[PDB]
């Protein structure tokens, strides 16, 4: 195990005046080496996604992006007020391949069903990572990587209810958020497909907790970026209520909603809470033009309640998130420098 | 956009002397820099990449250092072949280069041989007058040429042409063509070309009467 | 070893298209990028763009709407398009190979191809004498020459006495006039005592219009 | 085993200082390991507790290495052992809220009695010492009674409850007609 400053790789377009392409062109390289990954037969290697120094470096890179990219109108940080120009700019995350310099190497776990922590009896040697988009969101991981086999749930400690459960889906669920043109938005999720998706998540949770009843609930409360599904779509911050998504009971039925497809009440806020460090930030009014963005729910961030005393009758899970590091561990769990 | 400025733009050093050219960047670029050697009528040649990593084949006398904004390309001992134009490149981003630094041979200062040639009678027939001022065999290259028609400073109506260093005495040669119209030329009298050079104790003026 | 050769039309006109092709000999196009870099007369280099074997190009911001780089994987060659060229496009275009990270420097390079965009029409040069004089005798050294004015395109060859005279000859580089035509002056320094005993004749040739001129320069 | 006393209807702040001056991950939990309040980077998260709508923190001290547990509108049933899990470590603090009410709320007369009642949780036996606006002192356990009230007893009484070396203050307005 070692730690060195890694570089990155992207198909960034210099001619594109969008923040991700501009930054990547100025701080990355098209690459790549060919053709495959050097497989290591009969070699076991231990991994630890919940302590990978790769995520920390990436986290600082994602932050450094927003700093020179989205310029807020007002910035409140530790009793400090900062006002500045806030021009609107195209904002679309671009896949980034973090590569290792000369001298070191990157071990990749080929095991399709890998929890992220433990022995891996099928590793390899890669020069750089795969396509990883800087998706900043909460509750629902967007535009990530699907599982090659079954859905996989991960947690630094399933026992500790204060920990996050990084869920990976094997089948992507499409979500359509559009602002018609008032300044209000709404999202669309196939009720049929999303159902079975919850089913799959349930049988996995029920499996990890020997024998209990799985029941989803809305957010227990907190900040608007935690209570609702917060995400960036076209340089705008959306806050969509997902009380309809996480409201089902598993253990023989309970509550089924219909109406063909699910529609979530959403809205755009100018005053948001910074995800980088502690503080707030106000931005410019919504764009007069229309905003269409269709994303892909390939992952979920859930938090378990449970615990207390006197046996168990049922478990409860809620849409979690917040720490964007969890969003990177869903893509960098099978890598090791 | 990041700007790449090199300094100096014109280095005068004798063979065997130690030379060091710098390249400043407007913004931080870590170690994404390269250096190239380009000779007249030829393509640039990769000297040192990764700011301090020498290219395969490049002599040991070539070295590089720096990181962030300030960079340096140093040659321990110069050789007759080393004298050329060097460029610095931002390996990424817009891949912008620098204005380049031209390294040339040094010799003892020599005062220019100033001459002036009035337009020909045959040329005045077409309807154009070209007055030429010649600075023959002079060093250094730096020299100021001012045109004066009836004791009036000219501007925007003259061009200069400098030759390369002579293979022998290593000197320069500059010409200055004051282009005027047939009418404009035949409505004045004196035509002088004041020359200012380091080898001269005072500016020398050569003029003629039409 | 690997060598990058370049061919194509150098002399172009406004609104026309630039089409240059760079051939590769000694190496395949696989596993390597191929970029074009131009350099305006007396200016810094400029990265135009580079294409990958996958087909995904990467042009320069201000040149995307014109530049188009492709790949001829059958002949191991790549081209460079440039629609609607102007006077600001006059430069020497190069072609270089760009390896993969961490190795990024452009290498090898091409010999380059000089490109000039002008609307001027082919015209023969006019040779005017630069007669030596007494008010030019600098230390027993008189100066004389010929004025090759108004000609297009470049270049022009100027010699003295069929090549017999070479010492003291200074043929200044061609200059671009505002009339779209080029101008050149070829001077030579000779002993003043040999002005009335030695003959001096300049030889100018302009193949683009087949114009040879042998004019004698007599003092006044 | 650090004890803190609070008042019914008031606000209390439970300190949780880290080893370093940096905003990190923390979480507050009661005796039954019930999630009360924590964080996820730079956001605030609340748990499924009865103190949900009455719990908050001062995020302006997070970067300074402090993650307080502020509980407004305190209630008797909020008496429990609260733990702050930060840096793989646990800080334990016990919270006791009592309360003290008089015998009546109507205006009393001179020479009349005034009884004070201390409502305390099971397992605690504190000590109350109240003082009248004239200086009249009285001490006891659960119940305190003054035989007669003077005209100078009219005003604000100050009763101090002592528990686990700690002490909380109570002020009661008693009006004695002339
Ligand atoms: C935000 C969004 O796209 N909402 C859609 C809405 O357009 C559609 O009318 C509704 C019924 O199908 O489904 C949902
Ligand atoms: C995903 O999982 C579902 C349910 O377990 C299964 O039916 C399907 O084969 C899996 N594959 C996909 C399509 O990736
Ligand atoms: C979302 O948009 C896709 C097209 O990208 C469409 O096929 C799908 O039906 C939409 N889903 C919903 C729930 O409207
Ligand atoms: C989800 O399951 C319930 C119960 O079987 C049912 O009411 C609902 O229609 C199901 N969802 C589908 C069809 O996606
Ligand atoms: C979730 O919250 C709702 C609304 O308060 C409540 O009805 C339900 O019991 C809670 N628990 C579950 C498992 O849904
Ligand atoms: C997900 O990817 C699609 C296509 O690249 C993009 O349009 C969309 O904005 C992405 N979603 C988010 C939340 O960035
Ligand atoms: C979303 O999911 C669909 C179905 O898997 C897929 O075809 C599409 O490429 C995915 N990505 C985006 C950005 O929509
Ligand atoms: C490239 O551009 C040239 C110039 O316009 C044009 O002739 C040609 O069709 C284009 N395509 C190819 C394959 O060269």
């Amino acid at each position: 195990e070692a730690t060195t400053t890694l570089f990155c790789a992207s198909d960034a377009k210099a001619y594109d005046t969008e923040v991700h392409n501009v930054w990547a062109t100025h701080a990355c390289v098209p690459t790549d080496p060919n053709p495959q990954e050097v497989v290591l037969g009969n070699v076991t290697e231990n991994f630890n996604m919940w302590k990978n120094n790769m995520v920390d470096q990436m986290h600082e890179d994602i932050i450094s992006l927003w700093d020179e990219s989205l310029k807020p109108c007002v910035k409140l940080t530790g009793g400090s007020v900062i006002t500045q120009a806030c021009p609107k700019v195209s904002f679309q995350p671009i896949p980034i391949h973090y590569c290792v310099p000369a001298g070191f190497a990157i071990l990749k776990c080929n095991n399709k069903t890998f929890n992220g922590s433990g022995p891996c009896t099928n590793v390899s040697t890669v020069q750089c990572t795969h396509g990883i988009r800087p998706v900043v969101s909460t509750q629902l991981l967007l535009n990530g990587s699907l599982a090659e086999e079954d859905i996989v749930i991960r947690s630094e400690d399933f026992t500790d209810n204060v920990k996050t459960i990084i869920v990976q889906l094997n089948e992507s669920v499409v979500i359509n958020c559009t602002r018609p043109n008032i300044r209000q938005a709404h999202c669309n999720i196939s009720r049929a497909k999303w159902n079975n998706t919850l089913q799959q998540i349930v049988i996995k949770l029920r499996e990890k907790f020997r024998n209990k009843t799985i029941a989803f609930n809305q957010s227990s409360g907190g900040d608007p970026e935690i209570v609702m599904h917060s995400f960036n779509c076209g340089g705008e911050f959306f806050y969509c209520n997902t009380a309809q998504l996480f409201n089902s009971t598993w253990n023989v039925t309970n509550g089924t909603e219909g109406n063909d497809i699910i529609t979530l009440q959403c809205r755009i806020k100018q005053i948001i809470n910074m995800w980088q460090k502690v503080g707030k930030a106000m931005y410019a009014p919504p764009i007069t033009g229309q905003i269409r963005c269709s994303s892909n729910i390939t992952g979920l961030l859930l938090t378990r309640d449970g615990g207390n005393s006197t046996e168990t009758e049922t478990e409860i899970f809620r849409p979690g998130g917040g720490d964007m590091r969890d969003n990177w561990r869903s893509e960098l769990y099978k890598y090791k420098v | 956009d990041i700007q790449m400025t090199q300094s100096p733009s014109f280095v005068s050093a004798s063979v065997g002397d130690r030379v060091t050219i710098t390249c400043r960047a407007s913004q931080g670029i870590s170690s994404y820099l390269a250096w190239y050697q380009q000779k007249p009528g030829k393509a640039p040649k990769l000297v040192i990449y990764a700011a301090s990593t020498l290219q395969s084949g490049v002599p040991s006398r070539f070295s590089g250092s720096g990181s962030g904004t300030e960079f340096t390309l140093t040659i321990s001992s110069l050789q007759p072949e080393d004298f050329a134009t060097y460029y610095c490149q931002h390996l990424i981003g817009l891949r912008s280069f620098g204005q380049g630094t031209k390294l040339e041979i040094k010799r003892t200062v020599a005062a220019p041989s100033v001459f002036i040639f009035p337009p020909s009678d045959e040329q005045l027939k077409s309807g154009t007058a070209s007055v030429v001022c010649l600075l023959n065999n002079f060093y250094p290259r730096e020299a100021k040429v001012q045109w004066k028609v009836d004791n009036a400073l000219q501007s925007g109506n003259s061009q200069e042409s400098v030759t390369e260093q002579d293979s022998k005495d290593s000197t320069y040669s500059l010409s200055s063509t004051l282009t005027l119209s047939k009418a404009d030329y035949e409505k004045h009298k004196v035509y002088a070309c004041e020359v200012t050079h380091q080898g001269l104790s005072s500016p020398v003026t050569k003029s003629f009467n039409r | 070893q690997v060598q990058l050769q370049q061919w194509g039309a150098g002399l172009l006109k406004p609104s026309e298209t630039l089409s240059l092709t760079c051939g590769v000999y000694g190496e395949s196009l696989s596993g390597h990028y191929w970029s074009w870099v131009r350099q305006p007369p007396g200016k810094r280099l400029e990265w135009i763009g580079e294409i990958k074997h996958n087909g995904s190009p990467n042009y320069h911001p201000s040149l995307k709407s014109r530049v188009t780089i492709s790949l001829d994987m059958s002949k191991n060659q790549f081209s460079l398009n440039l629609t609607s060229v102007t006077a600001a496009d006059t430069a020497v275009y190069f072609c270089a190979r760009r390896s993969n990270w961490p190795y990024l420097p452009f290498d090898p390079w091409g010999q380059g191809t000089l490109v000039t965009v002008s609307s001027a029409s082919t015209k023969g040069p006019s040779v005017f004498p630069l007669a030596p004089s007494s008010k030019s005798t600098s230390g027993g050294t008189a100066a004389l020459g010929c004025l090759v004015k108004d000609y297009f395109p470049e270049p022009v060859t100027v010699s003295w006495n069929s090549g017999a005279l070479t010492s003291g000859v200074h043929t200044f580089p061609a200059v671009l006039q505002s009339s779209g035509l080029y101008s050149l002056s070829s001077v030579v320094t000779v002993p003043s005592s040999s002005l009335g005993t030695q003959t001096y004749i300049c030889n100018v040739n302009h193949k683009p219009s087949n114009t040879k001129v042998d004019k004698k320069v007599e003092p006044k | 085993k650090k004890v803190v006393l609070g008042k019914k209807g008031d606000t209390v702040e439970l300190t949780c200082t880290a080893s370093q001056k940096k905003s990190i991950q923390f979480h507050w939990k009661n005796s039954n390991q019930i999630k009360i309040l924590g964080n996820q980077g730079s956001f605030l998260t609340k748990g499924p507790s009865k103190l949900n709508d009455r719990a908050d923190s001062r995020r302006s001290l997070w970067d300074q290495g402090n993650f307080p547990l502020i509980i407004k509108n305190l209630k008797i049933e909020d008496s429990d052992t609260y733990i702050c899990e930060v840096e793989d470590q646990k800080e334990e603090v016990q919270l006791l809220v009592f309360g003290l009410t008089a015998n009546s709320d109507t205006h009393l007369l001179q020479g009349q009695s005034l009884t004070l009642t201390l409502e305390s949780p099971p397992g605690s036996s504190p000590s109350v010492q109240c003082r009248s606006p004239r200086g009249k002192n009285i001490q006891g356990g659960k119940t305190l009674s003054v035989s007669q009230l003077e005209l100078q007893d009219s005003g604000t009484w100050t009763c101090t409850v002592l528990q686990n070396q700690k002490k909380v203050e109570f002020k009661i307005d008693i009006v004695v007609l002339a």
